[PDB]
């Protein structure tokens, strides 16, 4: 259904998105996170393939953090390519730890 | 016989490090060398006194602490190692001499 | 009130040909050392 007002919605979200310039890094979203124990499970529960290839992408970011160079252009990640990889795992863990504080209540 | 042959062209080495980190894997290898001199040379003999001085080393020897070899000997003490090898590599000119190494993760520091 | 202007001065001289060498020098030790990781490449090598 949903058309013109989406668009400008997503626009704000993709304008931001090149404006926090992780991307210029090679950075993912899910890759920037704050690690707390929340998210120190989620990496944890991570399938060998995107554990790996969330390793190499923090490598070559604090690589080029060190040298305080970017990407060039063509390799920064485009905002509709970006893969929400832990959010999944990251939303179970929040969802378990929240009954045991429900539980922790009764 | 015929026309185009090339003789060998000189070598260079560099001072350099290749680093295949792979957590994967059980145990470490490492090689470290410095340039050698060629076939040809008359002190590869010089240098390979020095490398059996240095020695050799597996976990399947006799002997822990009573060999010879300072390197072989708290190898064996310290379980340092599982194993480890000096080479005297020799190419026209240029060579590869030093040491080869098999190791725990938390015994490579120690080794080298 | 400043007896000390004279050599004060002639000390500052002293310290800025004296930064003037051991800065850039320091700077090119710290470039040295650091050059190791300032060159390093990476590549990515996943099975399959």
């Amino acid at each position: 259904a949903v058309s013109a007002s989406s668009r400008w919605l997503e626009g704000i979200r993709k304008w931001y998105y090149n404006a926090a310039g992780f991307n210029k890094l090679g950075l993912m979203r899910d890759d920037t996170i704050h690690e707390n124990d929340d998210v120190k499970e989620a990496i944890r529960r991570l399938p060998e393939n995107l554990y790996d290839d969330r390793v190499f992408r923090i490598k070559r970011a604090l690589d080029l953090s060190m040298r305080q160079q970017i990407l060039p252009k063509e390799q920064w990640t485009k905002y509709e390519e970006d893969k929400s990889y832990l959010e999944p795992y990251l939303k179970e863990v929040i969802r378990e730890r929240k009954e045991r504080e429900e539980w922790a209540k009764k | 016989d015929e026309d185009a042959v090339p003789t060998l062209s000189p070598c260079r080495f560099t001072g350099s490090q290749i680093c295949h980190r792979e957590d994967g894997l059980p145990l470490a290898h490492v090689a470290i060398a410095v340039e050698g001199p060629g076939w040809a040379h008359p002190d590869n003999v010089a240098l390979q006194v020095a490398n059996a001085i240095i020695g050799h080393y597996d976990c399947t020897y006799g002997g822990g602490a009573h060999l010879s070899s300072p390197l072989a000997s708290i190898a064996a003490t310290n379980k340092l190692c599982q194993s480890f090898q000096t080479f005297n590599i020799c190419y026209a000119d240029t060579g590869l001499l030093g040491a080869h190494f098999v190791c725990d993760h938390m015994s490579i520091d120690d080794m080298m | 009130a400043e007896p000390e202007h004279d050599h004060r001065k002639r000390m500052g001289l002293k310290m800025l040909l004296m930064m003037g060498l051991l800065l850039p020098l320091v700077y090119a030790m710290k470039r040295h050392k650091w050059s190791v990781l300032k060159s390093r490449k990476l590549a990515y090598r996943p099975p399959k």
